[PDB]
């Protein structure tokens, strides 16, 4: 019966809440209250990559931390050289509606995807000299919101049909499908060891998914609205989510509960992108009040504002070597702050 | 200078890439993009058929104008999480079946969707080419089934001539930003070969209004 | 990919001949193309270069003004209209594709080349060895010394290695002195810094028998090296 | 019908119970320790000198 | 031349031979200075500091810059006359208000009308990359052209029939008037094209009404100066009192452009009016 099962369902939820409350004895602020604050941090626009003629919707830094790709609504997938300004590749998309992009760890492949419900894998290193389509992954019944490359043959895609899927590029089929979400999955981030990943969805809950076992492992609630962004801590034992209620939250993998609440009274907009620093001290969040923000990830204080954009910030990314942070806004431009 | 041969050739390649990107953007700037947002398959397929997965795209040229219709209804997701991708569309071609007033009612849900689209933050100044599609079946069924089934407050007679006017005015009622948006209602027939003509007329009027607004005349 | 060559033959001194290099298979419009001559008894030598989209165009000091080079992206053909022939132009002309972006491999594929028989501040690179007898399975080191250090302020030495098996066109082995070209075995390994460069072969087989050349790529008057022929 | 999804939901919630949980204090201590042990090479907390900065404006 | 000696002498002689007319002239100049600065100041504050950069916005921004600058220069004539009496060689910067109100302002109207024609009837591929950068390029070129034209016309050759007594008149009342008239007529022909929807008839009516209002303002603000400049050349038979009262009436009427131009270029815009109402 529905109520008969709901009885022990709510009993188990209460037991989980009681265990989470009993595992807490002190907040993160109470622990790291005696640490020297990071102080005010200044950021200057070192480079300004221009050339897009529409809204920029995603961006991913390469492993070498010099190449970066950007996806925009005009149908272009520009690959930038970030140390200089000049471009490398200009890939005309089949469908102009793209909301996510990715860069392979080996640098040979770049992904895309959007309202066409199809993830496209582009082979950059071709003998023929032009960027082709290596595979066109179909099988999602909703818009793709975030795709991340596991390796050169596996990609984890998160779609708007409340499902995340693990693919195989050569075969083209879904190796594993991660069910359990009730709202539209909006963002994705893999672990440093690429054996776990977390996905945030519109039902204000982020779940830890085992990419090898194939089922959800933990459930993290706490947000009051849609989770537009998510990112793992560099240690892999934590991750930070940015929701639509002007609040970034830090979750713990082993404590399995709240750690921090990075919210300010002067912001009522919605976080669109979240990324961490190399040492995990500076949590960068791209907000909807036209500028990015910097948060001390151990305290709750601010550190600086990356105010250099005309339209809102949609994508954020800190390089693998930790040198710079790039914010790509909705107007036309990506700015490489450092 | 202080650039080697490879950096100079890379700069030349990026210059050429930006040149073709600018050319493609200039080509796509003159091309009209229309959002076809119907309700419950109330004439989407018929409207697409009489002229010219995820997003269905249809492009057609009609007497020195390139149009682009984005059929959306095959999404079944949260509309507010991707409806901001359609900023800057020239018009929002709606589609409403008049015969669905006696089918909780389909016309009431059509009104709800029209209110949700008119009172939308992103579409605060985009005109709506409303298309009352099924008028023949409405004309045949209006003699037997009265409009009081759908509208208990109706005071008009049974004839289609004023019933269609009541439907049109009720559909224009839910508009709130009347100073920016203009709803170009039209009635579609089976033999109506001028639906694309009315789309062209409404799009030219929208373009003229946009040019007047940019020039300061409006 | 393919680059089939048409032209050559007996040309009188002071005449004119027109060499057609018709690409087939790859994106010819995105590829800067070169020409590389080779005398019947000497090493390789540079000729000219057109950037992508017929932009910048350079020439060697010897062939400046006499040679004109053009491309036709419609037909995927690229030409070399050369004037004022003499006995010094008796060579075999390879057209070499080269695409320049960050991380690319210029000079990766070489055309077949047509021989041309005529009736009767450059960074010099020195390879003192000209013939190294060796047995298969023995590690071989081939040294290349320049006159000016190729290490630009960016941090990459623009030195290139090539291998010319007897009877076929050269192929890129090492690009930028420390990067393996795609399609070659992993035994090859180039190294060095400044003006002294060496290439270390781990294991040798029967297909490694061939001449080994050098390219500088700092400024566009590129100078080849006296090829150190490898043989058993 | 509306039974199988309830069954799998309650099974997932049952298998969520036996997840090992540690103290929040020691988790925060580990977070802080990793935060301070890698702060020397981080180019964000400590502004790097402009000589070795690859984005030299 | 040199003519500005003649304008200074005409002002001095009108002061000498007409007390009531001079008093009315000061009253009118003060009224225009009061009215022509608050409106222009509000327009420049709500464009340059509140608002997208379209070329028409740049054109009207530099136009209201010229209008405010010549509003400032309007009291400079009186200040130089009262303080620095005589020394006609000193009398350049105050009489150089004809550079601003009459010379540089008139063909900015033609520039705006050219942009309106270029945008309404035929964009022609966005005018082959029209762009704000080239809009500022044309603005700088037209500034240089106005500066070159205004400097030479003062002392070119002399005499009534020759020199710039007629050359300036034709140069700034035949090319600008014909350009504005023909482009307004072409736009009115385009906006009355038969086969346009009846829903948008109300906006185009206001559009060509605004264009006709701009043309009428131009025709009523700048015609008496050039008309009297023609009259003093052809028929010296009329005497000096008419030739001074008509000259100063025409100068004041050209100063009325400082009050009627920015309202009809900024306050009648629906977007700017809504922005001002909402803030």
């Amino acid at each position: 019966e529905l109520d008969q099962l709901r009885q022990e369902a709510e009993q188990l939820k209460n037991q989980i809440r009681d265990a989470r409350k009993a595992c807490a004895d002190a907040t993160l602020s109470q622990i790291t209250n005696n640490i020297d604050p990071v102080g005010r941090i200044q950021m200057r626009t070192r480079r300004t990559l221009r050339g897009h003629l529409a809204k920029i919707y995603a961006m991913h830094w390469g492993t070498d931390s010099r190449l970066l790709v950007s996806a925009s609504q005009d149908g272009k997938l520009i690959i930038w050289d970030s140390y200089t300004t000049n471009k490398v590749h200009a890939i005309p998309l089949r469908s102009s509606w793209v909301m996510t992009c990715a860069y392979a760890p080996s640098g040979n492949y770049v992904a895309c995807g959007g309202l066409d419900n199809i993830c496209s894998i582009y082979n950059l290193k071709t003998r023929e000299g032009n960027v082709r389509v290596s595979r066109e992954l179909a099988g999602h019944t909703g818009y793709l919101s975030c795709c991340r490359f596991l390796d050169d043959n596996q990609i984890v895609t998160s779609s708007g049909d409340t499902t995340c899927a693990l693919w195989d590029i050569e075969t083209g089929q879904q190796t594993t499908t991660f069910t359990g979400h009730t709202g539209d999955v909006m963002s994705l981030s893999l672990a440093p060891d690429t054996r776990l990943f977390v996905s945030g969805a519109c039902d204000a809950s982020a779940k830890l998914w085992d990419v090898r076992e194939g089922m959800c492992r933990q459930t993290f609630t706490g947000h009051e609205s849609d989770i537009n962004a998510i990112c793992f801590f560099p240690n892999g034992n934590a991750f930070a989510t940015g929701s639509d209620d002007a609040t970034c939250r830090l979750f713990d993998l082993r404590a399995d509960q709240e750690l921090m609440t990075y919210s300010h009274d002067n912001i009522i907009c919605g976080i669109t992108s979240v990324s961490f620093s190399k040492s995990g001290r500076l949590l960068l969040a791209g907000y909807d009040d036209f500028n990015c923000n910097v948060w001390d990830a151990l305290k709750a204080d601010r550190a600086g504002v990356l105010a250099g954009h005309d339209n809102r910030v949609s994508c954020l990314g800190v390089t693998d070597d930790g040198m710079a942070v790039a914010t790509g806004s909705w107007d036309s431009f990506l700015k490489i702050w450092n | 200078c202080t650039l080697s041969a490879e950096d100079k050739a890379a700069v030349e390649r990026s210059k050429m890439i930006d040149r073709n990107l600018r050319e493609d953007g200039e080509k796509a700037a003159r091309e009209v993009k229309l959002l076809l947002l119907g309700a419950g398959e109330s004439g989407k397929n018929t409207i697409v058929k009489q002229m010219k997965t995820g997003i269905v795209e249809t492009h057609f040229t009609f007497k020195d104008l390139h149009f682009k219709m984005f059929d959306v209804g095959a999404q079944r997701s949260e509309r507010k999480k991707w409806i901001h991708c359609f900023e800057g569309v020239t018009a929002i071609i709606f589609c409403v079946a008049l015969s669905d007033y006696d089918l909780m009612n389909r016309m009431h849900e059509s009104m709800k969707l029209f209110d949700s689209i008119c009172n939308n933050k992103w579409f605060t100044d985009t005109s709506i080419i409303l298309f009352l599609n099924k008028k023949d079946l409405f004309e045949e069924k209006i003699k037997k089934s009265p409009l009081t089934i759908c509208y208990p407050e109706y005071a008009g007679s049974n004839t289609y001539e004023e019933a269609a006017a009541y439907i049109q005015c009720q559909f224009e009622d839910l508009n709130k930003r009347k100073d920016t948006k203009e709803i170009y209602t039209h009635f579609t027939c089976s033999t109506d070969t001028k639906n694309v003509q009315f789309v062209f007329d409404a799009v030219t009027d929208v373009i003229i209004k946009n040019n007047l607004k940019d020039c300061g005349l409006f | 990919v393919q680059l089939v060559e048409s032209g050559g033959g007996l040309v009188q001194p002071g005449g004119s001949r027109k060499l057609s290099c018709s690409a087939s298979g790859f994106a010819f419009s995105s590829f800067g193309m070169h020409w590389v001559r080779q005398a019947p008894e000497k090493g390789l030598e540079w000729v000219a270069y057109i950037s992508s989209g017929s932009g910048t165009i350079y020439y060697a000091d010897t062939v400046k003004g006499r040679f004109t080079i053009s491309r036709d992206d419609p037909k995927n053909t690229l030409f070399l209209q050369m004037t004022s022939l003499r006995s010094e132009d008796t060579a075999m002309y390879y057209c070499v594709r080269s695409i320049y972006y960050y991380g690319s491999s210029p000079f990766d594929f070489w055309g077949q080349g047509t021989t041309l028989t005529v009736s009767s501040s450059d960074i010099v690179m020195t390879q003192a060895t000209s013939s190294v007898p060796v047995t298969p399975g023995e590690s071989v080191s081939i040294s290349c010394r320049s006159s000016k250090s190729l290490l630009h302020s960016n941090g990459n030495t623009y030195l290139y290695w090539f291998l010319q098996r007897p009877g076929q066109s050269p192929q890129l082995l090492i690009y930028r002195m420390s990067n393996l070209a795609s399609g070659v075995p992993d035994r090859f390994s180039g190294s060095g810094s400044g003006t002294a460069f060496t290439l270390t072969i781990s294991r040798l087989e029967a297909e490694d028998v061939g001449v080994y050349y050098c390219m500088q790529h700092l400024e566009y008057p590129l100078t080849f090296g006296a090829g150190t022929k490898l043989e058993l | 019908a509306s039974i199988a999804q309830a069954r799998k939901l309650v099974e997932q919630l049952k298998m969520e119970a036996n997840i090992d949980r540690i103290k929040v204090s020691k988790a925060a201590a580990d977070l802080m320790a990793y935060c301070e042990a890698h702060a020397k090479e981080d180019p964000l907390l400590t502004p790097v000198p402009a000589s070795e900065n690859p984005f030299r404006e | 031349v040199p003519l500005f000696h003649l304008f200074a002498r005409l002002d001095e002689e009108l002061h000498g031979t007409f007390p009531g007319l001079w008093l009315a002239l000061m009253a009118v100049h003060g009224a225009i200075f009061l009215a022509g600065l608050v409106l222009n100041g509000l327009a420049l504050y709500v464009f340059c500091c509140r608002t997208a950069k379209t070329p028409s916005v740049i054109y009207t921004i530099n136009l209201v810059v010229t209008d405010l600058l010549v509003g400032l220069s309007l009291p400079t004539r009186f200040a130089v006359y009262y303080g620095a009496r005589g020394c006609l060689r000193c009398a350049f910067p105050h009489v150089l208000g004809y550079f601003l109100n009459m010379h540089c302002s008139i063909l900015f109207l033609t520039c705006i009308c050219v942009d309106r024609y270029l945008a309404i009837v035929r964009p022609e591929g966005s005018r082959r990359c029209r762009q704000p950068a080239c809009a500022r390029a044309v603005c700088a070129f037209v500034w240089l052209a106005a500066g070159a034209v205004t400097l030479s016309v003062l002392g070119v050759t002399g005499s009534r029939p020759c020199c710039r007594v007629f050359a300036l008149t034709v140069l700034e009342f035949l090319l600008p008037l014909l350009v504005i008239s023909v482009f307004t007529g072409r736009i009115m022909c385009a906006l009355s094209r038969p086969g346009l929807l009846h829903q948008g008839r109300q906006r185009r009516v206001r559009a060509m009404q605004l264009l006709l209002t701009v043309l009428i303002i131009f025709l009523v603000c700048f015609t008496p100066f050039h008309a009297r400049q023609v009259a003093v050349a052809l028929w010296p038979d009329m005497p000096h009192h008419t030739s001074l009262v008509v000259y100063h009436v025409a100068v004041t009427l050209s100063s009325l452009n400082s009050c009627m131009d920015p309202i009809v270029y900024c306050f009648v815009t629906s977007g700017f009016q809504a922005t001002v109402r909402g803030l």
